[PDB]
Formats: C-alpha cells, sequence, structure tokens
RNA sequence: CGCGACCUCAGAUCAGACGUGGCGACCCGCUGAAUUUAAGCAUAUUAGUCAGCGGAGGAGAAGAAACUAACCAGGAUUCCCUCAGUAACGGCGAGUGAACAGGGAAGAGCCCAGCGCCGAAUCCCCGCCCCGCGGCGGGGCGCGGGACAUGUGGCGUACGGAA
RNA sequence: UAAGGCUAAAUACCGGCACGAGACCGAUAGUCAACAAGUACCGUAAGGGAAAGUUGAAAAGAACUUUGAAGAGAGAGUUCA
RNA sequence: ACCCACCCGACCCGUCUUGAAACACGGACCAAGGAGUCUAACACGUGCGCGAGUCGGGGGCUCGCACGAAAGCCGCCGUGG
RNA sequence: GGCCCGUCUCGCCCGCCGCGCCGGGGAGGUGGAGCACGAGCGCACGUGUUAGGACCCGAAAGAUGGUGAACUAUGCCUGGGCAGGGCGAAGCCAGAGGAAACUCUGGUGGAGGUCCGUAGCGGUCCUGACGUGCAAAUCGGUCGUCCGACCUGGGUAUAGGGGCGAAAGACUAAUCGAACCAUCUAGUAGCUGGUUCCCUCCGAAGUUUCCCUCAGGAUAGCUGGCGCUCUCGCACACGCAGUUU
RNA sequence: UGGAGCCGCCGCAGGUGCAGAUCUUGGUGGUAGUAGCAAAUAUUCAAACGAGAACUUUGAAGGCCGAAGUGGAGAAGGGUUCCAUGUGAACAGCAGUUGAACAUGGGUCAGUCGGUCCUGAGAGAUGGGCGAGCGCCGUUCCGAAGGGACGGGCGAUGGCCUC
RNA sequence: CCUCUGGCAUGUUGGAACAAUGUAGGUAAGGGAAGUCGGCAAGCCGGAUCCGUAACUUCGGGAUAAGGAUUGGCUCUAAGG
RNA sequence: AAGCAUCGCGAAGGCCCGCGGCGGGUGUUGACGCGAUGUGAUUUCUGCCCAGUGCUCUGAAUGUCAAAGUGAAGAAAUUCAAUGAAGCGCGGGUAAACGGCGGGAGUAACUAUGACUCUCUUAAGGUAGCCAAAUGCCUCGUCAUCUAAUUAGUGACGCGCAUGAAUGGAUGAACGAGAUUCCCACUGUCCCUACCUACUAUCCAGCGAAACCACAGCCAAGGGAACGGGCUUGGCGGAAUCAGCGGGGAAAGAAGACCCUGUUGAGCUUGACUCUAGUCUGGCACGGUGAAGAGACAUGUUUUUUCACUGACCCGGUGAGGCGG
RNA sequence: CACGAUCCUUCUGACCUUUUGGGUUUUAAGCAGGAGGUGUCAGAAAAGUUACCACAGGGAUAACUGGCUUGUGGCGGCCAAGCGUUCAUAGCGACGUCGCUUUUUGAUCCUUCGAUGUCGGCUCUUCCUAUCAUUGUGAAGCAGAAUUCACCAAGCGUUGGAUUGUUCACCCACUAAUAGGGAACGUGAGCUGGGUUUAGACCGUCGUGAGACAGGUUAGUUUUACCCUACUGAUGAUGUGUUGUUGCCAUGGUAAUCCUGCUCAGUACGAGAGGAACCGCAGGUUCAGACAUUUGGUGUAUGUGCUUGGCUGAGGAGCCAAUGGG
RNA sequence: CGACUCUUAGCGGUGGAUCACUCGGCUCGUGCGUCGAUGAAGAACGCAGCUAGCUGCGAGAAUUAAUGUGAAUUGCAGGACACAUUGAUCAUCGACACUUCGAACGCACUUGCGGCCCCGGGUUCCUCCCGGGGCUACGCCUGUCUGAGCGUCGCU
C-alpha cells in the first residue's frame, strides 16, 4: 500500500 | 551483551599480523661442532629493513660445514655492522662486536643482544631495536650465569646459551614524534590491525564493562583482578600502585 | 660380517575378497531443548519429547533367570486384557506413576571359554581328474604352500559332566 | 549363578511394491497438486510455491455469397439445440 | 405481490458499554467459504436390558466376508472390573 | 434407642497344648465417606466440569537445526585512478657587509595528512523540487574534499549472543538494542474482535467471604431445568405470608 | 430456462443454516473518462511506401551531444537480445507501415587473443591428534612422507640380435 | 561557452490557448533587514596586472587580510634566440 | 588523532580465542615489544584526601575455612576429636584507581566589609585558576558597554542552587558546510507590491490509474455519551455541471509512540534471587630411584622435610652430523 | 485487640504400630500434643533501568478541547464606620454582606487511546462588550484648559520598532486611541517549526551503575484533495407558445473614517498663569471603488543600437551561447 | 414527453455462483517386504519424419532381442508388410544394451593434466604423432612377494 508517513514521523505525536 | 574487542583479537582473522612482506624470522645459528667447540666464519652479505621491524637484519652467509654449501642466515643487525665484514661465532669466538659467543666465555660487563633464554633456542631476549642485555655474574659450578635484561629484570640462565656481542641497531627511534596520525597509521599498517583504538568510555555498555551513562566516565574502579573473567578484564590489570 | 630362525613393523596397480552412499513408516544406540502447565517463577512439568548425530532388518530389539515370590509356591522373551490411575514419586502443588500374581496370543530351545582326554585327530589357499555348475559345491589324487601348540577340531557346559 | 555367545513365533509399520473397501471429500472441497505440479513464478541461498476440470452423441468445429486493410459482421449451413 | 401518491410514524446496523444515531470502533458492493468439535475422565438427569448380581472385553470357535472387517455362539460367562 | 471400626475414661470377670509384658469380653462417653432385609452392573442419549490445538482468529517472545559478507563493516592479496593554478620549506648559487661570528640582498630549488579548483569521492543549506515520486530516499542549485588516515575493480578472510565497528548501538543482501530460512507451533493470552434458522415458556446480576485479588477466578446469592411428597370443589382443608390487629 | 437425475414418510449420522470477524478466495462498482501521460532547448517542408502517416524511410533545412560525448571499443552481468525476411492479434502507458514484440530461417572458425601453467592472500587432503558421532583440528606439525636419475654390472627378449 | 569527426530526434504522445494557483528563471522607483527565531532566500564580491596590506601569532602564518588603481579596439616602439 | 600518563608480562609468560587436542591468535614477535586503560596538538599548570568502594603487597606470627587423610567411641551405619589450602578477616601501599574536597559565632575611633580571634567538625574540608560560561535556581543578577529602545552580545564583579584541575583546569596561532553578537557593503527579506519568460495547470484527440466509501451530504438552537448530515423546534429546498478553494466531513494514513493495566516481553545495569564457562587453591590418581636426616606416637608405625637421581611426563634444536667414556 | 495452614524441622508421649522371608538390636517411618512463620497476616523464595524499545488491551485511567462546578482569578452590587480643609455617598469606602463571569487556575473524569496533529508567531473573517478613542448626552471637589464618574452605544478605529521561541513582559516612537475578549485556549491537507517532545552529543546535580532531571545547551523528514459540502467565480435549469427588447424590483449585500492647519482668538473664562467652543475655509490619515493623461516599474514587439566567445572563406547579412550580455 | 436520476420488469452484456457429472484425493484394511563399487538414489545432457512440455528411453536413445498376443499405428505423412507369415500392434520381460556427473574411483573440476600395458594408422619398436582398447580411489581381511630394526636368539 501506499507510503503516507515516514516511520519517525508517526503523524499524530501527541507527547 | 557483545564480546569486547579485545576478546576478538584472540580469533585472529582480522587481528592476524600482516607478514607478507617480512623477509625472515630472526634467528641465531642454529648449534653444531663448529659453534660449540671452535667458531664458524660468515660475512655479512647486505643489511635489509623488516617491515614491521624496528631493527634492521643482516644476510650472513655461512659455509655448511658437511655438504659443499653456502647457507645464509638473518641476524638481527648489532649496530656497528656493515656489508663485506666477517662474523666470526662460536666458543672459540673472539669478543667483538658482531660476533655471536656463548655467555658463559664473555666476562662480566659485556653488553649483548638477540640473547638465547634457553640454550639452543635462537635467540630470544634482547632483540628490539635500541636494546642489549648485560652479562652480571658467572657461577662456573652449575654452568648458570646471571643478565640484566632491558625491563631491569635480572634473569638467570645457562653460561652455553649465546648471545650476540654489541647493542642492536636503529636505536632512538622512539625520541622522534609521530605527529600526524597518518605517520601512525603507517606505521601499524606494516604491522597488524590494532591503530584507531577508541576508548572504552566511548563506546556502548553492552561492547566494554566502562561503556555506557550520560556522562563519559568510568563508574566503577578502573583497576581489576587479574583472577577476572576476560571480558571483565579491562583497565588495570592488577595494579600495584596505580597513581603518578 | 656373513648366513639362518623368529618377533615387531613397513611397501606393493601383488592374488582373491569385503566396507564406503541411499532410503528411512516401523526398529536399535547416543544426544537432547524450549514454547507449555504450575493462573508469577527457579525444583517439577512439557520430556528422555521435537530438532541433532550414528546403525539395521523384513521386521528390529529382547530372550532361555545372579527371575519372581514368601505360596500347598511359579519358571526365557515378546504381545493383549487386567493389575491401576494403584504402590510410589512430587515447591507431597501442578502434576507424574510402574511391577508381581491371574487370564489369554505364541511357545523352542541352545552353544562356548574353562576343567579334561584324544600322535592337531582341525582350518585356509594352491594344482590335476570325474561329476555338478545363473545361490562355487562334492568325490578322488598330489612330499604343493600356509594357518595352528601364545591352542584348531571331536566329546562336554551347571538341566550336571567325564571316565 | 553374574563379569562370553546364538535363537524362530505371536508384535510394529503415515516409506516402498501390488491389491481391496468406505454412512469421507466432490474442483475456494479432497493431498500443495483431478490438468505439461513440487510445474510456472519468487528468493544470492536455505527455502517458498500457486492458479488451472466440463462444446457435442458424433467435429457434423460453420463450405459458399457479401461488407470491410483486418479484427469484426449480414445471409447461408451443421446439430434436437 | 410491481409502480406511484398522500397523511401519520420513523436516526444505522453489529458491538463493548451505567449510557450509542453518536464527533466510539468494524462494515464500498455481491458470490462461495467461515467458528462450541472429537477423544478421555467424572458427575447428575433420563430411556432400555438384566438384578445381588451385572458386564464384556481380550481371547477363542463358526467362512472364500458379496453384503461381514458384520452377525452368532463360548464349564472361556468370568481371569478380571 | 441399638450394632460394627477407631479413640479415650472406668472397671470387673472369663479362656488354654503353649499361664504370658498371652488372648477374650463389660459399662460410659466420643471420631468414621459405616450396618439397621440389598440396588447395582451394562448399554444409550442430554446437560455440566475438566485434560487435550479444544469455539474461531490474534502477540512481544522462547528453543533446535541450517543459509547468507552479490549490500554494508573491517583485515589481507593483486590490479586501475587522481586537469590547471596559488603559497614557496630544506638544500644550492651569486653579490654586499662583517676584523671574526656570521648577517643581509637577489635568485635558484620545489617541501606539505599545504590553499584554491576539475574528474572522482562525499552530501552542508535551501528545512527548494518531489512526496499515490523518475526514485521503497531520487532531482536541482548551493556546498565539503580533491597526494592521502585518498578513491576504486576483482580475489580472499571474519557468521548470529557471532562477526565487524576512527563507536552512530553503526553495519551484517530494502531486515538489526540480536539477520534470514524451516521446524518445535494450531506456542501461551485473566486481553480486542467474531460466533450462522423459527416460534413458545420462564428469566437474572454488578452484592458475599477468600484469593500477588481489584479488566480474572472461588464461594454464597439471584435464574432455569428436571422432578418428586402431599393438599382438595368430587357440601365435607391444613399449613404458609416484605400486611394489619 | 435447462437437459439427467430427484424427492415424501419412519429411523440413524453429521465437516448442518451467516451481515459483520481491519474475516478468507474470486468478482464488480462510485470515485472517473477524473488524477494524470510537464526533468535534461527543436522542430519544419517535400516525396516514397502504404487501406491508413504528427511518430516509418529517403531527401532538404533548422537544432542538440560538443571528444570527462548522446562518439568508437571492452570487463562483469545478460543469454540469442545479434542478422535477414515476413506479421500487424497482444506488448512497447498516443500512434506505428516500426521494435530488443511475434513467426520463420541464419549467424560465433585461432599453435600466435584468452582460459589452460604458476604462485598470491588464502583454501585444503594424507600422517598425527581430538571427536558419542556426521566430523573437526591441523598443513609440517607425534610420519619408514623420494618409484626418480645417472653411471656400472648381470639377466631377458624385440629387432639386417649387427647395433 | 561555440565548432568538426561520429551520433541523436528532446527522453512513454500530439494539437489549441496564455486564467488563477504553482515549479524554474528574471527585473524593479524611493528606502535598505524596518522582514524573520535567525539576513533564511537572493544580491554584493569575483579573473589578471600593478600597488597596498592590520591585530594577533606556535614566527610557519594571518593573507586574495583590509583598501585602492588599471583592463577594449587599433597603429607603432623596445626587449628577449 | 599525535602528544601526555598509568597498568600486566622475561615465554610452563601477559592478553586473548577454542567443544576438544603435545590446538590456536598476538608471534616471520622479546620490553625502543606485545597486550589493557585513561586523557587528548602546542604553551602553562595538574593542589589536598588512602576514611569508603576497588586494585595490590606479606603471611605459621594467626581467627575461620571443604573434601580427602589422621585418631575416637561404638556391633556397625557413626558420631566426636585433633589437623587445616585459597579465600575472607588482620596489617602496609596506591588517586594521570572509582571517586571526594564544610559549618557556626565575635572582631577595625562614621558606617561597612572584615585582615584578626573563638569554637564545632571531617578522610581532607575546593589550592592554582575560571565564571551568571554549552555549567547560576533566585534571574530579565548588578555595574559598564553596545542601541532611539536590548529577557540578546561583549567586558567586569562573585556571594559559585550545583565551576575547578588527565572525571583534566587555564590558555590558544592556524583551521571549521560547527554554536552565537555587532558593523560595513549588498540586496523585493520587508514597506508593497507589480510586470515578463519557460514548464504546468486550462480545452481538445488518443490512452488512462489510485486512495477512500454504513447510508449519505444546507444551516440555528435544543436535548443527547455533556461540540449532529440525519432526531426535536425553527430557518428553508429547484435539473446537470466547469475552474478554483482549503471552513467542515471531530477527512485519509497507521489495532496511540505518550499515560495506565497485563501476574505479556525484550535491550542494558548492578549490592536483586538462583545458577554457570573461566580462573585460584586443596585432595586422590598417572607418580618412580637413592640418600641423608627430622619430628609425632609407641617401647615398630606414621608424618614425612630437604637434597640429589632418571626412566614416565614436558620443553627446545636439528636434514636428529661428531655425544659420554 | 494482642495473632498464623499444608510441607519441612524440633521436642514430648505409650512395655504403642511399621521398618516388609523370619528373629534380636541400632536407625528410620508412623500415631497424638506443644514449639521453629509466613505482618502482602487464608500463608510465592525475588532489585533496577530503557529517550533504543516491543506486544495485548484500556477512554474501566492521565496529558487538549468541550461539559458540570466556580473555591481561586476577573468583574459588579447592597450597608455605611471613615476619607474627602468642612460634608457618609463629587470621587472613594473599612467591618460585613449579596451576586455575575468562564478571556485565570483549580476541582472533576462524562466524550475520544483500530490516534480529533501537541506552544507560539504569521495570514484572514466574524462575533462580544465588561467603551481606550470617535458621535450624542447627564457628573463633579466642572471658571477656562486639563478631567475623572455615569448613560445610549460595538458604526469606525485601535499602529511602527528594540530584547525574548514565547504567551506574558518591558522599553523607544508615533498617535485620536495605542481598550479588553471569544470563535476546538479560531486558524499545521494555510504556512512556519524558534520552542516543547524520540533517536546523536555536551555540561552541571543525582545515581555504584544502566541511567534520571517542568536544570541548562546544540543538531535533528512537517505527507494526501481529483470525493461531498461550504464559499468564490463560471455555464445552465423549470416556467412564460418560440424568440429578441427595453425595463420593473421581492429579497440578499452595503461604507465611509478620523485628524491637522487657518479663522473665531490671545477672545470667552481667569487675579494671573494660561486658555476654549459653534459656523466657515484649506488640506491630510485610514478604508473603498476606479483609472494610466502624466511620473515610475515591467519589457522576448526578441523593436533598435552597442558588445563577448564561436560559427557561415571574407565583406555584407546573419545565427548559436535554455532570454549570450548590456 | 423532453435530459438526468430513482424504481420495477423484458431482453442483452459482465461475471462465473449453483446444480449435475469425476481416469483425483482422504481414510481403513489385506499380501509381499526388493536399493548400491556388477556403480544406487539423485542430478545433467541427449534421443521422434514433422515434437516445445509431460511421459518413455541412452549414441542399439519414443527403444533392440525374446515370449505371449494376432492386425494395426493413427494429428498428417509416409511406408512397410503377403496379417496361409516369428507376424502389424500392444502386453510381458528371462537375453542384450545402458552418454556424463553422482558413495564416485588416476589427479583435478577448467571439462584441465596425466602415468603404465596391448592393438590399428604412424612406424616398419623410431621414438615421436594420431586414433582405439585395458588398467591406474581410500579403507580393511586372508594369503603372496620385497624388505626394515644397537627387537630376541643361533651357527659361523
Ligand atoms: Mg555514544
Ligand atoms: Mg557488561
Ligand atoms: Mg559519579
Ligand atoms: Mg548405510
Ligand atoms: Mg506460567
Ligand atoms: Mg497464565
Ligand atoms: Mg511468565
Ligand atoms: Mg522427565
Ligand atoms: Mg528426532
Ligand atoms: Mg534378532
Ligand atoms: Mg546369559
Ligand atoms: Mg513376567
Ligand atoms: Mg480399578
Ligand atoms: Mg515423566
Ligand atoms: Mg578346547
Ligand atoms: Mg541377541
Ligand atoms: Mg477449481
Ligand atoms: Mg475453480
Ligand atoms: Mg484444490
Ligand atoms: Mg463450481
Ligand atoms: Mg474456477
Ligand atoms: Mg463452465
Ligand atoms: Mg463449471
Ligand atoms: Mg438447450
Ligand atoms: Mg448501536
Ligand atoms: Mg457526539
Ligand atoms: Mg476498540
Ligand atoms: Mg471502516
Ligand atoms: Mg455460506
Ligand atoms: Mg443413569
Ligand atoms: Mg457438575
Ligand atoms: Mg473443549
Ligand atoms: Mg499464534
Ligand atoms: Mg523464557
Ligand atoms: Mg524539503
Ligand atoms: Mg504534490
Ligand atoms: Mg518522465
Ligand atoms: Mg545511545
Ligand atoms: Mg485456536
Ligand atoms: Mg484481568
Ligand atoms: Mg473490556
Ligand atoms: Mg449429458
Ligand atoms: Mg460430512
Ligand atoms: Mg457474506
Ligand atoms: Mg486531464
Ligand atoms: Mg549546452
Ligand atoms: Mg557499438
Ligand atoms: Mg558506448
Ligand atoms: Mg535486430
Ligand atoms: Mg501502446
Ligand atoms: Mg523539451
Ligand atoms: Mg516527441
Ligand atoms: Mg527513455
Ligand atoms: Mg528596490
Ligand atoms: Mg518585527
Ligand atoms: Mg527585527
Ligand atoms: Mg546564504
Ligand atoms: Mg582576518
Ligand atoms: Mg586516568
Ligand atoms: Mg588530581
Ligand atoms: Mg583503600
Ligand atoms: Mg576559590
Ligand atoms: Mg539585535
Ligand atoms: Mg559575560
Ligand atoms: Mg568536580
Ligand atoms: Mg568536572
Ligand atoms: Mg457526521
Ligand atoms: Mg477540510
Ligand atoms: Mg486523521
Ligand atoms: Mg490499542
Ligand atoms: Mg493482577
Ligand atoms: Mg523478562
Ligand atoms: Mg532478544
Ligand atoms: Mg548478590
Ligand atoms: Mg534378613
Ligand atoms: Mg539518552
Ligand atoms: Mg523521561
Ligand atoms: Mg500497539
Ligand atoms: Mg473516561
Ligand atoms: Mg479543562
Ligand atoms: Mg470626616
Ligand atoms: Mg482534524
Ligand atoms: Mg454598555
Ligand atoms: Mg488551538
Ligand atoms: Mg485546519
Ligand atoms: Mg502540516
Ligand atoms: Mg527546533
Ligand atoms: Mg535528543
Ligand atoms: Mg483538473
Ligand atoms: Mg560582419
Amino acid at each position: 500500500g501506499m507510503w503516507r508517513f515516514y516511520t519517525e514521523d508517526s503523524p499524530g505525536l501527541k507527547v | 551483551g557483545r564480546v569486547i574487542r579485545g576478546q576478538r583479537k584472540g580469533a585472529g582473522s582480522v587481528f592476524r599480523a600482516h607478514v607478507k612482506h617480512r623477509k625472515g624470522a630472526a634467528r641465531l645459528r642454529a648449534v653444531d661442532f663448529a659453534e660449540r667447540h671452535g667458531y664458524i666464519k660468515g660475512i655479512v652479505k647486505d643489511i635489509i629493513h623488516d617491515p614491521g621491524r624496528g631493527a634492521p637484519l643482516a644476510k650472513v652467509v655461512f659455509r655448511d660445514p658437511y655438504r659443499f654449501k653456502k647457507r645464509t642466515e638473518l641476524f638481527i643487525a648489532a649496530e656497528g655492522i656493515h656489508t663485506g665484514q666477517f662474523v666470526y661465532c662460536g666458543k672459540k669466538a673472539q669478543l667483538n662486536i658482531g660476533n655471536v659467543l656463548p655467555v658463559g666465555t664473555m666476562p662480566e660487563g659485556t653488553i649483548v643482544c638477540c640473547l638465547e633464554e634457553k640454550p639452543g633456542d635462537r635467540g630470544k631476549l634482547a632483540r628490539a631495536s635500541g636494546n642489549y642485555a648485560t652479562v652480571i655474574s658467572h657461577n662456573p659450578e652449575t654452568k648458570k650465569t646471571r643478565v640484566k635484561l632491558p625491563s631491569g629484570s635480572k634473569k638467570v640462565i645457562s653460561s652455553a646459551n649465546r648471545a650476540v656481542v654489541g647493542v642492536v641497531a636503529g636505536g632512538g627511534r622512539i625520541d622522534k614524534p609521530i605527529l600526524k596520525a597518518g605517520r601512525a597509521y603507517h606505521k601499524y599498517k606494516a604491522k597488524r590491525n590494532c591503530w584507531p583504538r577508541v576508548r572504552g568510555v566511548a563506546m556502548n555498555p553492552v561492547e566494554h564493562p566502562f561503556g555506557g551513562g550520560n556522562h563519559q566516565h568510568i563508574g566503577k574502579p578502573s583497576t581489576i583482578r587479574r583472577d577476572a573473567p576476560a571480558g571483565r578484564k579491562v583497565g588495570l590489570i592488577a595494579a600495584r600502585r596505580t597513581g603518578r
């Protein structure tokens, strides 16, 4: 499937 | 975690010595009737350079005293040797430089190199570059002799065992600074894979006992038992006293 | 410094034989985990199990008691039923766990070393003849070799045996 | 009665050769595999590993005419279709 | 029962949830596949046979088994449970 | 009430081939999954509870045995490659001065992990392009380096708790804080998700105590099912209640 | 419609009923004739062939690569891609009269160019050692590790037994 | 950067337009970092000759420091074998 | 990285590999070497602390300390005794080993600070230096400077939450796609935008995907799992589409990396609990010969100590070439 | 209330049982009662770390928003002891008391953990008023000027910079004024990424250590729109028989703003110092809508010169150098 | 009515469910129970008139011989044969044959180098050269031959 986001992007990041 | 650099060296492979261009093992002559009883004469055909060795060697040609045949040897060059010199060797050899005679014969205060540690071993002690042993004193009964090595230890030895008179050639090599890393690189490239050496402190804590930490520190005492399993035996091994 | 016995060892494209790999359901010999269970886990358990290595046969292994028993006693091995989820083991927890007797399937018993007696009475290989030859055998005949006394063959082996 | 040895039988058998049967499955099932399947294909390699059965009784599988460069049609014909 | 009209009613299912139309998740659509099984052990309930007995295995005797790998029988009927 | 077995307490008598540290009884308590004119055995079906892949699907892991260094890491062997400029180190020459020591001036010379800068090697910034791309990391401009710890082909060595690492836990065939392949394996899950026809009747719980128990079990409770024993609207009733007196 | 088997009742048996599982396999929609077919300056005119030309070929013109090449030759890798003739179904993200597509045939000639021989880093048998074992270590180390040569002698045969 | 030898047909298509957004290039009056986290981005600078060159310094450097001037075309002259 | 500095080792050795071997790597090596650490050119320095944790040195003078061996009683299993290795303890050394390095009071003829004095305390009590630093909480520290204006920059100050000497301190030319601050120049970075070019987007011929999708698709308020496209009450609603656009679909992406639970894991650590390769020591075995003597018990036995010997065993050398008489 | 199961150990008890072919004796095993303990007390034997991290799940549970609440923050009343030379209330207001608000922060845990992109700034629209300025007014402890207090009122405004990632803060400068707020703490398929908040590293403190630090520092990938709707513009649609024309207007939208100078006037007022206002006139700010005569910008008319390197043998005429340069 | 959209039906497409078949599986059982240096299993390369794959075979290569059978084989060709004849075709399979690797065997894996005996061309044993044939692995057993040792003896 499509790539979408990098492994260390982690889209909705809320730490 | 990992096997640390050090442990890997024993396995060889990458840490084996580089030995293509080395000219030969740098031994004394083998003992025989001639050397044992009289003296055999041999000429120095050439002096050489041996890669990964500070000292220079000397191709020294004898005549085999049993077959019509001119044998040749690689002595470690005592300083003051030249080509087209004669090198005499054996019990009835004269006490000049570049002249291998048994320690027993030569007097106290005699400076020697490529000394046999055991009789017949073909030259084991004091054979580096500017190095030499000194014959201290003889014990005629017991056929034994005392010798002061380069390290400062005073070892006992069988009077029988031989050594070349004079110091080793290529002295003072360690006086010149290296300056360049490259000049170090080229030194150890002729020898073995042991150079650009990473400090254990820099490593993560899987590849060294000292590794890890949020500060490059050791964190445990850098001295250590020599009843220590290979892996921990790192830092100052059984350090009697540690400081300046 | 010879020649000759033997003894121990070599070398042969010496004569003639054999072994080597495969298969691998079943079988024999080692080796040998961990998931797992215990509501955690380390002993235990999973399990002498999977994987690993070796060696077989049409079957293998086992087998003619250094056995069971404690009876008024049975009598090689193997297999089935039962004994028995028992006696026992076990952080006596989880769990594990046989045997004897009894009834069946089948049923078969033997040979050496030794101890002894018998002219080594024994064996292998050569070579010539008669038969037989697609599982190399019989009979005869050879001062033809060797093996063998550091022990071959017959009798004989605990149920007793020999004379 | 140990520290030597042999021994058929009842017993085992998801490999092999050759047979028989079934309250089984019936082509996304049943073996990975009803078919040119350990095939094609992938992976450096160890290894992984498919899909895919059916015209009709018989090929009688559409001569011939015509449109079109042809593929394609329109009539004609075969067939119980 | 096919379509259309009108009035009234009427939020999308499945699901976990005290509480789902939910700004909770699964679900574009259709076909086919697709999940409480089998074995063992116990327990209680129920049906049948026999009853201080009951029992069947395991074995054996009766057949080349077409149906049978059944059916029948056994001072084995009871070693034994 | 009684009997049997254990156990205690108290007591008095019997028995004989063996008279004894023998054997046998009695009365009264008390432990027993006991007896007190038997109900089991076999088979079949159902429900429940387990052990098994165990309703179906689901880990992160763990183990055994093998395949890879064609990428990349590092060593070794043998080959190949690196315009044009700048700076101008030692050495050398001349001349001038110096009383000597030696010093100045002009040349020559071409040193260097030296500078600029091409090919090569790299990959700073634009947080530029692209971002279902040309591309599972590419493109442009701009940059770092460019005689050395330089770049590079082939050969060869090192293999998985192992290698290799100028050290980033980096790299080891798009995979690395433990590679890949097959097996053990349907690994285990107190946790997500799902779980297939109709009608009919009954119909809950979230409270109890215990638990390395608090997203789970156990045990009581609440539910259903199966029943049985009796009762009498068959002129002819006893007992029971989420009352009241 | 289809063209060969199928049902009722009484019993027995089950791999027995689907809407869901980001379920499995196969198929089809809306999105949509949409996004898109924009890196590296460039095309134009005529004729030919042909059913048919923006794209084939020939000619003419204009352009680029600009000897660190978009030129001419090799290594590795590919494996017939090479060359010719024919086809226009499919493929070559428009087209095609074209192609590395498809179908027919053709095509690689060595004493001297390379493999081949040598040793390199290394790999690796035997002896020896270890090893339950498949094996491993080891490569000069715990080896009786040379089968060759010359000259002389003696024997044997093959040859104008002369040499 | 331009050309010959040799090689190509603009990199998987064409045509017609010349809107917005973009991607890639340019230019801008007056001001000159007021922009922004930040001169990010772009722009200045650039070659050679001739002058001229600071602090500091490990006395090597710093150094193309900084800061200036000149540069075309044509016709001659002189100097180097 | 050079430079500096520690540590081990004279080869039956150090360090290291390996399941095993009279195995192997360093090593074709021998201290100007091999191995193990730290720091990080030059310059200039490198203070004190050996109490703690490490490391190491010595060892019958000696607490404990195992198996075997020795004696003891016992019918025997046995128990009891003495004996006693390393290691612990005991005693020295070691900081360029891990590391560590203070707190009150009073005091100077204006005040203030405090040279000075008093204590209490450690193993010393932070020395040289250096500083609101990449280290300072308070903090936008104070003073200066830089600006019209400075939570920024620089220079000073030092009271230093919590600086500091090879855990290196202080420095420092040259260098840096490193981190800041200011100035000159230059500029569309901005005031404040405009115009131009190419390739797109746009329209056509030809060709032609994807993600996503319960149904769908206008709002306000209400109530509702407390922010509705749908429900209630209102506003309202007109085919089919084009180019744009980024408000909303709590849009797409990926069974939340955060957080918490799980009796689910891994990587790493150590004073966790349980083990283990390795290593150190003791015993028995291969293990022999002779000499001497010495104690202990007893009135021969055991313990053996030391010194030889060589035949096992080991090592080295060699083409095993002259060995001992 | 002051305490503890199985297993194990220990002690005590009886002319006790068993210790297996029989017998004697040691030993061991039983039977029955104490004791040795599990305080997580119905009873495993057990330390850390992870920012290198992983898996199953959880809105049963935090870190936003949004709900409720409003202590706390903000804003506003009542009462009136006082202040205000005098006089409670022009302007204030103690001791007490009643409220509102959700632009503070807490409580809370309802929603979301098969993910609603986590601070600021920039950009843009709209809404509120608790009104800083401007319009019209009431008040004064309002002579004038300056002014605070209050009312109608949100039409129009409310800036440029220095430091800081900041919000906030402060300062400079201008101004009529430099009022305060909301919209998922408006606004990441709008940007940016300076900061928080992965992985690299440095320092200090803490930790034996791995490592930790709402302690400091530096380096660090910001994806997709072509769907629906919304909005912006663009064709069209049903009707009117068809077609054109010129028109009306339902409904939507909507816009203007504030200032300076002159004059009134050194006038009113005022002891003086100082010092207004209405009507006029001249202009400007911000905003809006146009336009290109002029000035400027652009310029590939590739218009016309000029020029570099090359290329057509040269002249001439030209071309190439991704728009050769100017 | 107009286009579009929705619904329903008819026909047509797309797609391949359902049903019906089954030279295949799965399970249970019976009998036998056989590989290899005389070269296995496996691998490779070859072989057909037209043949790629599968299958079958080995340079005698879709098979030879023999035996049984008794007219086909067949996609098309072509043929054979007298099918009153060992005789088409199948089956069986006892004779014969069986390329190269592979335990794999002269040594190496290039398909490279060899040694030693015999034979034909080549010579006229002249060795060369060419071609052909047969030997040339390791281990181990019985014997055989040649040997070794300051191993243990004897005689000289
Ligand atoms: Mg690190
Ligand atoms: Mg460690
Ligand atoms: Mg510390
Ligand atoms: Mg075998
Ligand atoms: Mg468990
Ligand atoms: Mg569990
Ligand atoms: Mg666990
Ligand atoms: Mg076991
Ligand atoms: Mg196995
Ligand atoms: Mg047998
Ligand atoms: Mg026996
Ligand atoms: Mg028995
Ligand atoms: Mg029983
Ligand atoms: Mg067991
Ligand atoms: Mg005998
Ligand atoms: Mg046997
Ligand atoms: Mg099928
Ligand atoms: Mg199918
Ligand atoms: Mg199938
Ligand atoms: Mg079907
Ligand atoms: Mg199908
Ligand atoms: Mg079909
Ligand atoms: Mg079909
Ligand atoms: Mg029909
Ligand atoms: Mg619902
Ligand atoms: Mg909601
Ligand atoms: Mg969920
Ligand atoms: Mg969904
Ligand atoms: Mg179905
Ligand atoms: Mg029953
Ligand atoms: Mg039950
Ligand atoms: Mg179950
Ligand atoms: Mg699983
Ligand atoms: Mg584990
Ligand atoms: Mg970018
Ligand atoms: Mg894009
Ligand atoms: Mg392209
Ligand atoms: Mg790290
Ligand atoms: Mg399952
Ligand atoms: Mg739970
Ligand atoms: Mg739940
Ligand atoms: Mg039919
Ligand atoms: Mg079935
Ligand atoms: Mg379905
Ligand atoms: Mg388009
Ligand atoms: Mg160009
Ligand atoms: Mg070519
Ligand atoms: Mg080329
Ligand atoms: Mg061609
Ligand atoms: Mg095409
Ligand atoms: Mg182009
Ligand atoms: Mg083109
Ligand atoms: Mg191309
Ligand atoms: Mg400008
Ligand atoms: Mg600003
Ligand atoms: Mg600024
Ligand atoms: Mg820049
Ligand atoms: Mg400078
Ligand atoms: Mg140090
Ligand atoms: Mg110090
Ligand atoms: Mg100490
Ligand atoms: Mg100080
Ligand atoms: Mg500033
Ligand atoms: Mg400062
Ligand atoms: Mg410190
Ligand atoms: Mg420090
Ligand atoms: Mg919605
Ligand atoms: Mg949106
Ligand atoms: Mg999202
Ligand atoms: Mg989750
Ligand atoms: Mg729990
Ligand atoms: Mg764990
Ligand atoms: Mg792991
Ligand atoms: Mg411990
Ligand atoms: Mg006895
Ligand atoms: Mg970290
Ligand atoms: Mg943290
Ligand atoms: Mg997860
Ligand atoms: Mg909640
Ligand atoms: Mg809140
Ligand atoms: Mg008053
Ligand atoms: Mg959102
Ligand atoms: Mg108001
Ligand atoms: Mg926000
Ligand atoms: Mg948004
Ligand atoms: Mg974004
Ligand atoms: Mg940042
Ligand atoms: Mg970080
Ligand atoms: Mg478009
Ligand atoms: Mg001209």
